[PDB]
């Protein structure tokens, strides 16, 4: 609902698409967070009840994509520094920030309840 | 033992991810303060 | 229109955005399996064990980065949107507080029609 | 061996020092959004 | 020379004393660095020639304990610099109102260095 | 005007004399390393663990010093930029005079270095 635009061509066929995968990447990630925690609820569960030449390379494969993740996280989090700065620049007081923020999280809860209207 | 060699793996790796978290927070700090002052320059 | 006044900024090239979507469905893949083995071992009770305890210790601090990735990618998105609409015609505050007021009423109405069916 | 054990006894420390550098580094980042406003409040 | 604060009561004793310790500190940090450089240099020739774990920890955990203090400390004064810079940069308004003094103290630290030469040259 | 700057910066001197004793205390720690090393070597060209510990007790001092030299620069950098704020809130610091003394200070490096080649 916050997207405006009317023609612009195939770009709306691109930007309404890229919003999907954004509003769907947080779905796979939070519904995987609810999965990983439970392993500990089974791991911590266990205590009250392999190969070393490849244990490393099955974690080095996971360590590497944690080097690129951290690097990617930061250079992007600074991409929000200036562009939030220029907004607090081009605006001055009562944040349009927290409004569009608390607006977007509101669609989610609708989008997390309207889906249930269709589950029922 | 071998379990002592096991920690000698993950911690040998857990060092090398901090070492590039530490880097990436310099990469912002450096490029950040010269962005704050770039506002005043374009102000 | 203004198909060029945009240019770049930003969610352009999802050829990486869908990549994270795959690299997270995969870490999701190697998670239920990772948990069914344990779930089965206790179920079959009532080296490998340590490997999966620390190999799941890596998916947490992987997701936890991507859960942050979106949030900032979102927080980045929440703003260049106005960097376009202002360079365009307009964005505003009175308008958005307008849409919040309706949304909560639509939430409560939809929360209502939840509490009726069950 | 036991040199493999010493690597443990030093990595466990080297990780710990990097741990508090990281928290410290964010502790100078999350104080700038509170500096960023105080300036544009008095700019 | 860029100090002033001519009277201002007796606090001038203080801010002077410390500017006379901080310089004395960088002069002894500069010292410590050279011996490590003179030591790792030696450690390479030792390398060419090719302990108590539980005890070892006590003498290492202790030296790491200041480090945690130090980076917690370093980051704290890294905060007050980059904000007291802006409060003056705001005031400064372009061509470097602060850097000028930064190129001064480099110079006033060579003067004293040359004073030492003459002083040794007595 | 005293109570006006209140904190300013250069407060807590018993903290300042604390860092100094450390580095001087660490200086004594680095030399005793240097000696036994300097001695152990000539033993290998005359006679021709604890070694591995004084190693890992010197790499640890190579960060402490690296910290303080970083600490001491950001201890004094902050000063110059607080000394000006006080003087502005008073009378002034400023853009001119600071460029004037610099020039004469170079002269003072010159007219010092004349006597350095004088004696020797």
């Amino acid at each position: 609902q916050p997207k405006m635009i009317t023609i612009s061509g195939e770009q709306l066929n691109l930007i309404t698409e890229n919003k999907e995968l954004m509003n769907e990447l947080t779905l796979v990630s939070t519904e995987l967070a609810e999965s990983i925690k439970r392993e500990t609820e089974l791991e911590e569960r266990i205590r009250l009840y392999f190969s070393d030449f490849e244990k490393e390379l099955r974690k080095k494969s996971s360590k590497i994509v944690q080097l690129i993740q951290q690097l990617n996280d930061e250079r992007l989090k600074r991409f929000i520094a200036e562009e939030q700065l220029l907004l607090q620049e081009n605006g001055t007081k009562p944040s349009s920030m927290e409004l569009v923020g608390r607006i977007e999280n509101l669609n989610k809860l609708i989008d997390e309840r309207d889906s249930e209207i269709e589950m029922l | 033992y071998d379990e002592i060699f096991t920690e000698n793996i993950k911690l040998k790796l857990q060092v090398q991810e901090y070492e590039t978290e530490i880097e990436s927070l310099e990469k912002v700090i450096d490029m950040l303060q010269k962005n704050r002052e770039a506002s005043l320059e374009v102000v």
